[PDB]
DNA sequence: TGGTGGTGGTGGTGGTGGTGGTGGTGG
């Protein structure tokens, strides 16, 4: 009705007058609500995530067992953003980072910020301080199982500190959720695994640090090790599969695989040939790979080596594989 | 801690005033008043110390607390409500008792628990077949003897007029609430 | 705490020193008439009312008794727990079990003696 | 020309950590 139109217009004017310009608007007119993503370093994982990478202005969580490869994945993520001109920070609560290996995966070690906090509260305070600044595009927290509360630091071993870090984490998410989206920053939490005692039925594994992050995250990934990569009789790498156990920007529950080669990171060209086969752009003549009517090699290693040595075919295959999926 | 409480108990008598938090922390061997504050708060939460406006109001136990009900027959609603206490020693019972429950029904007559009695429970989650336990099955509690095998658990009666209750772990949730240790009757 | 009465020999009260098992601090006010002391029993004879072997039965000591009450008494100077039914000059102590039978011994030959009522039951035995 | 005299409390926050090996059989 005509009365309702003006009655609503006056209310919108009042709200915009009190809380500022833009406190309310049609959901189809807010461009700050659009989603933007950045690559994760492995093509299969970007296809799996649906949107094409990890969202900015959000929270992402990565958890898995030991020696699984969730620090290499995060350094791979950092490396790509710097190649695009984005500033980065890394917070090592675990006190276990090796500078040279970061330099060797691809990271520009002279521009990456680094902090080693003495208490979890200090780590989260630094996170918020950089989020408010508006000048840092990616923050990484090495582990949540290491964010010790101050009261636990000054005490003795054997003291009871029932449920204190969980309360701290809830407060932290509550305070960071808005600053992250306003400043358009991506905050990545790495987490460990522990066991639930006395469970009667179901999977007993869980994560540390409470329930709040399970709600406040937009994406959660599970990363695990499968097998060994043999250059000969000696091991030269690992086999990895990641799962999308949560997703708020695309359909959930997909998968992704790849290889981690010690000292180099993910081998992109190994992924490329696998994706090409699955997509009929590469021909597997039994034990022999083939391309466009010519013979390639006797295995995956030969195929990827040949592709690496031949940039033309690599570009041709990549710029087509990207289009379909 | 007990030693911290003793420090106040004798320091107050020797000097006439309680020691400062800094003094307690220094005696504890750490450079922070938080060390003394944590123990003072823990004692206060224990009901031994009173606090007002950040300072001790004084240095001024009711026994087992009756918490809720439990059903010998069909499962009964689980809802904690501490209605009262009873003055009885934990040391009486085999593993130390933690709280009391009120029993309704007659499905454990042979062993010796009946309507309206108080049952002492010892809190735990480690138990094995053949013991007397308390279980929660989708927000409802029962007391029975356990027999676990595979994906199904049998909760047996101890009276020939009642038949066993069986729950499948793939459909209903099952959490063990403790272990029974005795009975008190006053009716 | 309250004294506990274990095995009882003839010729002495229940609370005689050698009958004292120990002290267990149980508040006496929990029970309807104030509980005075406790007394271990072999309660196979009062199963149906919920008394078992090894449990403890609280007693408020008094010689006054009426019909229908559960009383600790002695016959032949021997302790027993049973309910009381009075005919007049004759009185019988009765069980609450499926296999036991009454006790109607003659007072002129052996007289009944009361020591207290039974107010409540406490137990700690194996399950 | 000269001042009197104090009312009444409000609301909870958060989960931890797995432990241990049995028993040979047949010409
Ligand atoms: N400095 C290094 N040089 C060579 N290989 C390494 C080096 N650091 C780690 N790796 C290997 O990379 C694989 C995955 O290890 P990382 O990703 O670095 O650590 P993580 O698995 O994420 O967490 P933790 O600390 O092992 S529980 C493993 O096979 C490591 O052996
Ligand atoms: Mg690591």
């Amino acid at each position: 009705d005509e009365n309702k139109q003006k009655a609503l217009a006056a209310a919108l004017g009042q709200i915009e007058k009190q809380f500022g310009k833009g406190s309310i608007m049609r959901l189809g007119e807010d461009r700050s609500m659009d989603v933007e993503t950045i690559s994760t370093g492995s093509l299969s994982l970007d296809i799996a995530l649906g949107a094409g990478g990890l969202p900015m202005g959000r929270i992402v969580e990565i958890y898995g067992p030991e020696s699984s490869g969730k620090t290499t994945l995060t350094l791979q993520v950092i490396a790509a953003a710097q190649r695009e001109g984005k500033t980065c920070a890394f917070i090592d609560a675990e006190h276990a980072l090796d500078p040279i290996y970061a330099r060797k995966l691809g990271v520009d070690i002279d521009n990456l910020l680094c902090s080693q906090p003495d208490t979890g509260e200090q780590a989260l305070e630094i996170c918020d301080a950089l989020a408010r600044s508006g000048a840092v595009d990616v923050i990484v927290v090495d582990s949540v199982a290491a964010l010790t509360p101050k009261a636990e630091i000054e005490g003795e071993i054997g003291d009871s500190h029932m449920g204190l870090a969980a309360r701290m984490m809830s407060q932290a998410m509550r305070k960071l959720a808005g600053n992250l989206k306003q400043s358009n920053t991506l905050l990545i939490f790495i987490n460990q695994i522990r066991m639930k005692i006395g469970v009667m039925f179901g999977n007993p594994e869980t994560t540390t640090g409470g329930n709040a992050l399970k709600f406040y995250a937009s994406v959660r990934l599970d990363i695990r090790r499968i097998g060994a990569v043999k250059e000969g009789e000696n091991v030269v790498g690992s086999e990895t599969r990641v799962k999308v156990v949560k997703n708020k920007i695309a359909a959930p529950f997909k998968q992704a695989e790849f290889q981690i080669l010690y000292g180099e990171g993910i081998n992109f060209y190994g992924e490329l040939v696998d994706l090409g086969v699955k997509e009929k752009l590469i021909e597997k003549a039994g034990a022999w790979y083939s391309y466009k009517g010519e013979k390639i090699g006797q295995g995956k290693a030969n195929a990827t080596a040949w592709l690496k040595d031949n940039p033309e075919t690599a570009k041709e295959i990549e710029k087509k594989v990207r289009e379909l999926l | 801690q007990q030693e911290v409480f003793d420090l106040i108990r004798d320091h107050i008598s020797q000097t006439g005033m309680p020691p400062t938090r800094a003094e307690i922390a220094q005696r504890l061997g750490f450079r922070s008043p938080n060390a003394a504050e944590e123990h003072l708060k823990a004692l206060a939460r224990k009901g031994v110390i009173e606090i007002v406006s950040g300072a001790s109001r004084g240095i001024r136990e009711e026994g087992l607390p009756l918490v809720g009900r439990v059903a010998a027959g069909e499962p009964l609603l689980a809802q904690q409500h501490i209605e009262g206490h009873y003055q009885v020693d934990p040391s009486l019972f085999k593993p130390n008792a933690d709280f009391l429950l009120r029993v309704s029904g007659m499905s454990m007559k042979d062993i010796g628990i009946m309507d309206g009695d108080l049952l002492a429970v010892h809190k735990t989650q480690d138990v094995r077949n053949g013991q007397v336990v308390v279980a929660r099955i989708d927000d409802e509690v029962t007391v029975a003897r356990l027999k676990k095998q595979g994906n199904k658990v049998e909760l047996l009666p101890e009276n020939s007029e009642f038949k066993p209750i069986v729950v499948d772990l793939r459909q209903q949730s099952f959490t063990i609430e403790g272990l029974a240790v005795g009975v008190i009757r006053n009716g």
